[PDB]
């Protein structure tokens, strides 16, 4: 879940030069800039708030696979905190499945994929 | 025909959206109950951890 | 006008459903927060009792 995050942040840094222009950016460039800003806001983390690895991979999966574009930039930190609270309360078994299934060579297996996606959909609906 | 069909489909889609909103309301109530239960369970686990730490 | 009224009614229903869900979630979350604060206070009292036992 982090290789593609690194790629997207790289394109954001590459396109940071064009960000000054207004309306001169095509749909692809504007979408890439929005994704980059969203990822950057996601990385912003308060002090004394560690995230277990399962929460990290779940959050990055949510952020990178187009489940976060609708969320506006100023509220992404609260979105992440709310989503982590929802996971810790709603579906702890999802986090356990992530934790015991993180070592596997191909992490996005069908069961973990569908469970995590269902959790994200339920959270977004409840929002 | 346009007027009649528009009104009829308006009512029918209103009923369909009412069913969807009923599902949404049921989901909201069930999620509130499940979240209350999960908060209670997590608080109990935290209190047990605090008591074990105290011991 | 009827075709637009269909969307109007659907939007009103959606808004009602969302508002109901949000209010229910907020009330449940407030209740859960109060319960968690009570459990935390009980844990602190238990820790003070453990400290008294150690003393």
């Amino acid at each position: 879940v982090a290789g593609k995050l690194k790629g997207e942040l790289a394109q954001f840094r590459d396109l940071a030069a064009f960000a000054q222009f207004a309306s001169d950016l095509d749909a692809t460039t504007k979408a890439q800039i929005e994704r980059g800003q969203r990822l950057q806001e996601l990385l912003k983390q308060p002090q004394y708030q560690p995230l277990p690895v399962e929460d990290q991979v779940a959050v990055l999966y949510a952020a990178t696979n187009n489940y976060l574009d609708d969320v506006p930039v100023p509220l992404i930190t609260k979105w992440r905190d709310d989503f982590l609270a929802f996971l810790r309360t709603a579906h702890p078994e999802v986090r356990k499945l992530i934790y015991d299934n993180r070592l596997d060579r191909k992490f996005p297996t069908p069961e973990v994929k569908e469970a995590l996606e269902a959790a994200i959909k339920e959270f977004k609906a409840t929002s | 025909e346009q007027l009649a069909n528009a009104r009829r489909d308006y009512e029918a889609e209103i009923a369909r959206a009412r069913q969807e909103a009923a599902k949404i309301v049921a989901q909201a109530q069930e999620r509130a109950k499940q979240q209350e239960a999960e908060i209670i369970a997590q608080a109990r686990r935290e209190a047990e951890r605090l008591k074990e730490e105290a011991r």
